[PDB]
């Protein structure tokens, strides 16, 4: 996260770290949506152009974390994966359309002050809150800037960013933008900055409903062209649009 | 080496 | 879940985090 701040303890208790077993390293963010299901970006698990195609046994998820690199004894919980589910129409060939995946855990994770699921939006909450200018919140342990000399945070970072008008999103890039994406970030003339960056993808873009005071995951950190560049925006998977697939997977395999 | 080793039980 | 999106250290205690108000103020 660029131009964010350190998270408060328990601020994002649905935050999940996708962790490579060997070598031991951060791969991506992710989010807890129930005691057995974790949501992330498909490209965190499958991206053939970079020879990426992880199997369940390659990975762990670490839940309840705050520190990036520390083993947070008595606080974090580390879970093995039972099964990965990638959206069947995830478009890794072109533009990361439908950049969404689910991971079922082998055992349920115990909830605590530090571990708690986020809500997925209903149609109405999505319609009401997915509006240009409305801000959501992005969290992760990714890099602090696009370019750095070996740069990376001690603890989970947080940044609040406004949703951007679709024509502005489209006009910022040569990539084909679909209805399964939205973009967020400040415009060059807006005086504030911030973005996701490398290592944040797969993590959540959340909004706090003013109707019921619950946090909803509206987006998944999907892609950007650099980090925090003027005139560029981060792109997020539109969770509500893909929710029928989420429900189908959980209903069938849950 | 950046990350603290996690308990071996999670790598079995 | 029925209890989704309510944080033990924040909403469950009626404590606000340091920047959630920025989000609320944008929902115009
Ligand atoms: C990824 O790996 C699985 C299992 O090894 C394989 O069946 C699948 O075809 C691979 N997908 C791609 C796009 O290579
Ligand atoms: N460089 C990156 O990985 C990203 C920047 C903005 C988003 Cl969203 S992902
Ligand atoms: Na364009
Ligand atoms: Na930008």
């Amino acid at each position: 996260i660029v131009e964010g701040s350190d998270a408060e303890i328990g601020m994002s208790p649905w935050q999940v770290m996708l962790f490579r077993k060997s070598p031991q390293e951060l791969l991506c963010g992710a989010s807890l949506i129930s005691d057995r299901w974790v949501l992330t970006a498909a490209h965190c698990l499958l991206y053939p152009p970079w020879d990426k195609n992880f199997t369940e046994n390659d990975l762990l998820v670490r839940i309840g974390k705050h520190s990036r690199t520390r083993y947070e004894r008595n606080i974090e919980k580390i879970s093995m994966l039972e099964k990965i589910y990638i959206h069947p129409r995830y478009n890794w060939r072109e533009n990361l359309d439908r950049d969404i995946a689910l991971m079922k855990l082998k055992k349920p994770v115990a909830f605590s002050d530090y571990i708690h699921p986020v809500c997925l939006p209903d149609r109405e909450t999505a319609a009401s809150l997915l509006q240009a200018g409305y801000k959501g919140r992005v969290t992760g342990w990714g890099n602090l800037k696009e370019t750095w000399t070996a740069g990376q945070p001690s603890v989970l970072q947080v940044v609040n960013l406004p949703i951007v008008e679709r024509p502005v999103c489209k006009d910022s890039t040569r990539i084909r933008i679909t209805d399964n994406m939205f973009c967020a970030g400040y415009k060059p003339d807006e005086g504030k900055r911030g973005d996701a960056c490398e290592g944040d993808s797969g993590g959540p873009f959340v909004m706090k409903s003013p109707f019921n005071n619950r946090w909803y995951q509206m987006g998944i950190v999907s892609w950007g062209e650099g980090c925090d560049r003027d005139g560029k925006y981060g792109f997020y998977t539109h969770v509500f649009r893909l929710k029928k697939w989420i429900q189908k997977v959980i209903d069938q395999f849950g | 080496g950046d990350f603290e080793e996690i308990p071996e039980e999670y790598l079995q | 879940e029925a209890d989704c999106g309510l944080r033990p250290l924040f909403e469950k205690k009626s404590l606000e985090d340091k920047t959630e108000r920025e989000l609320l103020e944008s929902y115009i």
